[PDB]
């Protein structure tokens, strides 16, 4: 009995051998033109366009059938699940000419596939963009505005029976190529040849299609930004795609071998499928694992999203991290460490164990993964918010914030690590636990709250000369004046108004008076209302060493009478303003003010019998 | 002699042929071109257009014959019953060549098909009236032109073209080009009518269900709900595989008969779970599911509620920092693995009575819940930390649908009705107040000349060097006061990081802006505030009256404020991280929309105020 088989780009000549187990052993005029657009890519859909018979399709799925140009479209798989794919097919037939079978007659033609793929999108917007694509692709067989935007949203991938110098990758390129196609008109398309089961077909397609579908799901995950940060996550997904590739290749080998048999009762092949449903390689289980890994991605992502807002240095490479941590400029280092992310997975091992030795489970268990429930991720999210808070109150030159992953079974979920210089001080930081201000000897302690200050030129007296970006100010008037200018007293304020824990240190030389004030201080008086310390709004510490507040001066004992570097530490909510002598790594306490700050205080100075201050 | 239409398949003189419609492998010129209009797309009309007989007809149903060019028109079937289809047949007979079966004479000629389809929205006769003119015109009413514009065209012909027609215009200029090698049109061959209709009846019945399934699939909601989509999708694939089994049975038995073996195929369908009554019944149930889900989902349309495809997506949405309260409306009764589609699959490899969507109680209670949900959506429209979503996740515990609730990224309940709250003085958990937490912004039209603003979320009073603000009647002329833009008509919560000499409160827009008793907060019948004067302490002001308020932690940086406009409540709390310490609450009758109002103090005494 005579049969008709689709050439599928396979080189066919007028008299040739063909085995009906679809291996191929190596002039009438029939003009026809047509085109078809499909918004699908299942094997059933690709088969429907290429008019592939159930038998040939099954042998193609089994991998027995190789393909030629244009038919290479069959081997063009959609990368992502959540991606719009609209294929345009131009199909033309030109002429007709005239193992188990011999070729008697063959129909000649040549077709082309314009495979248009959108970028990975959300699940909800795939239908909208698919319709949009169909619409503008429907316009292509014509020999735009917002529509133009869409044409630049998707790429093109061509599979043709025509020899092309340059292949289209653009919508513009596709129309340019499409316009040229009718002139380029030839390879055998349909083959006549003479001799010399519906449950298996469904089971072959359904089994293999299912795996393909899971591997697109895996790909969506791999394209995730959070996956690219967490290498152990990246590893597991790569391992799962390999497991599936190896599983599908195994099935295909048996299918191709047992398909040929059609001498053997098909019962054996049926059993492989029956066995597959009984195995942990059931699609419910493979998808269930995907779902678990998807959950891990969301808990790590939600954590990262919290942290990122603190603008930390996210170093996942231990080499770069510890060289970054142990830098000269890093006085205090605070790391948010992920302590549970692991490359090892119980179910992935079960799957590899079934591939090599055809187990512990047939389903992945929520009991094998930390990220399954809510308590561990919830406390991970808590430490994240705390980390961000510390980051907000410690946004300075001394304290540095990092994010990394260091697996440790003794710590759960994550932890806030505190490194100072070369060592790890604590693996679960919460507070610096600052000592009593009159008791501070270690400079680092105060540097937890490093405070950069620049002088406000509008407040500075005309006598004062400000330079080096308003960090240095020397005590010869200036013509310029302001409504916020200190007209009588030689005083200057900073731009920042402080309400917490701030530590600034300066270089001073002569008669300088350092302190804080409310902006309520008068600018234009030769009265108590405008001099620092003579107010109930101002605190001062000047050298001739006195402490002024509420027009009350008291002496302060200083062993090193003339010192260059001065340190000032404000603890606004506690109500203390401390003065220190700074020398190298150590700090000498000089005087502390125990009061109540009724407003945000502005660091201010009194200079001039001439002085200079260089803010650091 | 046996004459049959030469379908796209090639024919040569003296070529061998079989009655299983497979083919084993003087001329007097004709030259004539005419047309025909096929107003029906029925398998019979396709056959009438192409002069297909009973033997070839039945053979095409078994799919034994290979078609080509124009003959592809046979394969081209209506997807939706709702669309209207008129086809223009072009025919060109030109050369007649003469000499189980052998071809003695073959008529040569090419013909084309112009399949015109209307939108999915009598439109049948109106279309044929327009199409009738194609061979009469050469590139016609404004009304006719508008109909022609909304028609789609498909070309099926024995021509290799330089361009293919997609447009009516395109079909006209193509049709003009058509008469300018050639294929066999009709062939002459030289060596059961009772069942033909029964087989044709069986396949048209099956194609009716196929078209029904496709219509069911074309809904927007179906595409938004993967559980119902994958259901229809699976049925589509199963039913497609079944239609192949049946055609292969016909294709296998047809050569043999060339009778009751054919009837066996028909009788098996009626006795199988693939019965017209069985399949129809199921499609009646999936259609009712789509109907009920549409009724519920339709309620939340046009609001900030979001559809999500699965748990992975719902997780992402609820797990966001900002979404402190997430109430999701979920369809619990749509099954992940349809038991009837299992029967169908299990049949291929070898009871809707009590169905949820057919329950007065289930559908009524579910519709009541869908409304409860909508009420929250509209109520919590301006609540920045409350998120609304919709999905379908099969849950045995609930029938029809339920409301899941996620508190700070973690599932609280799968059966939510309302957020339970204490009375305004009993608020201890910050989370509870975040149900009503909204975004506030300073009104640049009221901001006093000496108050400097940020993004319009941070106010600090200047000591000297006053700010230039445009002249508006709405503006404080001689007070360090500012109002927000948001007029509050119900339950609202807002936090503020305050310092120095300041007050936080509310005021009617009908408050004076230009230095009198009537324009200062708490010295109106129109203003209520909690003032902080570090010198004295804390107090509340209204209608020139001051009231001493005890603050547990004096000088606390963050202040929490909750207003219930419907009752006359306004409460003040000390915000300490995730905990609230109620300071003082008070009652007042609020006649008109209430605006957050602030003072940042006079003279050397200064305030600082940041909206959070």
């Amino acid at each position: 009995d005579i049969l008709v088989v689709a050439a599928l780009g396979r080189p066919f000549t007028l008299g040739m051998l063909y085995d009906a187990r679809n291996d191929k052993l190596i002039e009438s005029s029939q003009p026809s033109s047509a085109f078809e657009i499909i918004a699908s890519d299942s094997t059933d859909d690709k088969s429907s366009l290429m008019d592939i018979e159930a038998s040939l399709k099954a042998s193609f799925l089994g991998g027995l059938v190789e393909v030629g140009g244009s038919a290479k479209y069959l081997n063009n798989q959609k990368k992502f699940k959540n991606q719009s794919r609209v294929t345009l097919q131009y199909k033309a037939t030109t002429s007709f000419k005239q193992a188990t079978h011999v070729v008697i007659g063959i129909l000649y033609g040549a077709n082309a596939f314009f495979v248009f793929d959108s970028n990975k999108v959300d699940s909800t917007n795939v239908q909208e963009i698919q319709g949009q694509m169909e619409a503008v692709i429907k316009k292509i067989p014509s020999v735009t505005g917002e529509e133009t935007d869409i044409t630049n949203s998707f790429s093109c991938e061509f599979h043709g029976d025509f020899f092309l110098t340059t292949n289209p990758t653009t919508f513009e390129d596709a129309v340019k190529t499409y316009q040229q196609l009718p002139q380029m008109m030839a390879v055998p398309m349909t083959v006549w040849l003479v001799p010399m089961s519906t449950p298996i077909l469904r089971k072959v397609r359904n089994t293999l299609e299912a795996i393909v579908q899971v591997q697109m799901r895996c790909n969506d995950a791999l394209d995730d930004p959070t996956v690219n940060l967490f290498t152990e996550v990246q590893k597991k997904l790569s391992d799962f795609q390999k497991i599936c590739d190896d599983h599908m290749s195994k099935l295909q080998a048996t299918i191709a071998k047992k398909l040929f048999a059609i001498d053997e009762d098909e019962s054996a092949l049926l059993n492989l499928f029956e066995e597959n449903l009984q195995s942990p390689f059931n699609i419910e289980s493979l998808n269930m694992w995907m779902e678990f890994e998807e959950r891990e991605i969301n808990v790590l992502r939600s954590c990262m999203d919290i942290l990122t807002k603190a603008k930390p240095k996210v170093i996942f490479n231990q080499g770069v991290l510890f060289k970054g941590l142990y830098d000269s400029k890093v006085k205090h280092a605070l790391c948010y460490v992920f302590t549970n992310v692991t490359k090892n997975d119980v179910f992935l091992n079960v799957l590899n164990e079934f591939l090599d030795s055809p187990p512990k489970k047939l389903r992945p268990s929520p009991k094998d993964y930390w990220y399954s429930y809510d308590d561990i991720p919830e406390t991970m999210r808590e430490k994240a918010y705390l980390f961000r808070n510390l980051a907000k109150e410690m946004n300075n030159r001394c304290v540095h914030f990092f994010v990394t992953a260091i697996h440790n079974p003794k710590q759960e979920g994550a932890g806030i690590h505190y490194y100072r210089e070369s060592i790890q001080i604590i693996d679960e930081f919460t507070k610096p636990y600052m000592p009593g201000v009159e008791s501070i000897k270690d400079r680092r302690e105060l540097q937890w709250y490093d405070c950069e200050l620049t002088l406000d030129p509008e407040t500075a007296h005309q006598v004062l000369t400000l330079s080096e970006g308003n960090k240095k100010a020397v005590s010869t008037k200036s013509p310029t004046d302001h409504l916020e200018k200190f007209s009588h007293f030689q005083q200057v304020m900073c731009t920042k108004g402080l309400s917490g824990r701030h530590y600034w240190e300066l270089e001073w030389s002569g008669y300088v008076g350092a302190g804080v004030t409310y902006k309520g201080i008068g600018r234009k008086t030769s009265t108590s209302d405008s001099s620092l310390g003579k107010n109930e709004k101002s605190w001062l510490f000047e050298y001739s060493y006195q402490q002024i507040h509420n027009s009350k001066k008291t002496r302060v004992t200083v062993s090193s009478t003339g010192f260059k570097l001065l340190g000032v530490y404000l603890d606004w909510p506690a109500g203390t303003l401390s003065f220190y002598m700074v020398n190298k790594a150590w700090v000498t306490h000089l005087h502390t003010f125990h009061t109540k700050f009724n407003e945000a205080v502005y660091p201010a100075f009194l200079i001039g019998v001439n002085g200079q201050i260089k803010l650091l | 002699d046996l004459v049959m239409p030469a379908l796209g398949r090639p024919f040569t003189l003296g070529m061998l042929y079989d009655a299983r419609r497979e083919k084993l492998i003087s001329s007097n010129a004709q030259r004539s071109s005419e047309f025909k209009i096929v107003a029906s797309d029925s398998t019979e009309s396709k056959s009438s257009a192409m002069d297909i007989e009973a033997s070839l007809g039945v053979s095409f149903l078994g799919g034994l014959v290979e078609v080509g060019g124009s003959a592809k028109y046979l394969n081209n079937t209506k997807k939706y019953q709702n669309q209207s289809r008129v086809t223009l047949k072009y025919k060109a007979t030109t050369v007649y060549k003469q000499f189980t079966h052998v071809v003695t004479s073959i008529l040569y000629g090419a013909n084309a098909f112009f399949v015109s389809d209307s939108d999915k929205v009598d439109i049948q006769g109106k279309m044929e009236a327009a199409i009738k003119k194609i061979p009469t015109i050469s590139i016609l009413t404004d009304e006719e032109k508008s109909l022609a514009s909304n028609l789609s065209c498909k070309f099926h012909g024995d021509f290799l073209l330089e361009s293919l027609p997609t447009t009516f215009e395109d079909a006209v200029k193509t049709y003009q080009t058509l008469p300018t090698n050639s294929v066999p049109m009709k062939v002459w061959l030289a060596p059961n009518v009772s069942k033909v209709r029964r087989i044709h009846t069986t396949l048209e019945e099956l194609h009716k269900l196929k078209r029904r399934a496709n219509e069911a699939m074309d809904v927007k909601l179906v595409q938004r709900i993967p559980l119902i989509h994958d259901k229809i999708s699976n049925f589509q694939q199963i039913f497609q595989d079944y239609m192949l089994t049946v055609q292969k049975k016909i294709a296998e038995k047809l050569p043999l008969v060339r009778e009751q073996s054919l009837q066996k195929i028909i009788d098996d369908r009626a006795q199988s779970p693939f019965s017209n009554e069985k399949v129809s019944k199921w499609l009646d149930a999936v259609e009712r599911e789509i109907a009920v889900l549409k009724s519920c989902a339709g309620m939340v349309e046009g609001t900030q509620a979001k559809f999500v495809s699965n748990q992975t997506e719902l997780d992402r949405e609820v797990l966001v920092g900002k979404v402190k309260h997430a109430v999701c409306f979920i369809f619990t009764s749509v099954e992940r693995n349809d038991p009837y589609l299992k029967v169908l699959s299990d049949y291929w490899e070898s009871s809707t009575e009590d169905k949820w969507c057919f329950s007065t109680e289930v559908v009524l209670k579910m519709q009541q819940r869908a409304q409860t949900f909508c009420d929250h959506v509209n109520d919590f429209e301006k609540s920045r930390n409350v998120g609304f979503f919709i999905t379908a996740l099969e849950n045995g515990k609930f029938q029809g649908a339920s409301i899941y609730y996620y508190k700070e990224g973690s599932l609280a309940t799968q059966d939510f009705t309302f957020p339970r709250m204490p009375f305004v003085q009993g608020y201890k958990k910050r989370s509870d107040l975040l149900w009503y937490a909204c975004d506030l912004t300073f009104d640049r039209n009221t901001i006093n000349n000496w108050i400097s603003l940020s993004n319009d979320t941070f106010a600090a009073s200047e000591h000297g060097k006053r700010q230039n603000y445009p002249k508006h009647p709405e503006r404080f002329v001689s007070f360090n006061q500012v109002l927000c833009n948001e007029g509050l008509m119900g339950k609202h919560y807002w936090e503020v990081e305050w310092n120095g000499y300041i007050d936080v409160g509310i005021a009617y827009i009908s408050i004076p802006r230009k230095i009198d008793f009537a324009s200062a907060f708490g010295y109106n019948t129109y203003s209520w505030v909690l003032s902080y004067n570090p010198k004295i302490g804390y107090i509340e002001r209204h209608k020139k009256r001051e009231y001493n308020v005890r603050a547990p932690n004096p000088g606390f940086k963050r202040l929490g404020l909750f207003l219930d406009w419907r009752y006359g409540s306004i409460s003040f709390y000390a915000v300490s991280s995730d905990e609230v310490h109620h300071l003082h609450t008070f009652k007042t009758k609020f006649t008109e929309p209430v605006y957050p109002a602030f003072s940042i103090g006079p003279a050397g005494n200064h305030g600082t105020l940041r909206l959070l």
